[PDB]
């Protein structure tokens, strides 16, 4: 007899990353915006 | 040559450093006022952009 299932896993399933985007270039476009303005 | 007090000199002496801290206050301020400019021609100021 094993009916129900009663085991839980630490692992996810269907893990998808597309669509996080990452923030460098926007970071240095700021970088170089705050640059122009100090003088 | 001694041929005046020496309260005379340090006065003078004070007021030539008092009107250099006076001149240094305007300075400044109108430094300060020029950050707002950053001398870019009427259409590139950003108010006017936005």
């Amino acid at each position: 007899g094993q009916v129900l299932a009663n085991k839980v896993r630490s692992t996810p399933v269907a893990v998808s990353t597309a669509r996080e985007i990452s923030l460098a270039p926007v970071n240095k476009l700021i970088d170089d915006i705050v640059k122009a303005n100090a003088g | 040559a001694n041929l005046i007090g020496r309260e005379e000199l340090q006065h003078a002496r004070d007021a030539v450093t008092s009107a250099q801290a006076q001149l240094d206050v305007a300075i400044q301020q109108y430094n300060a006022n020029q950050a707002m400019i950053l001398g870019t021609k009427l259409e590139d100021q950003p108010a006017v952009q936005q």
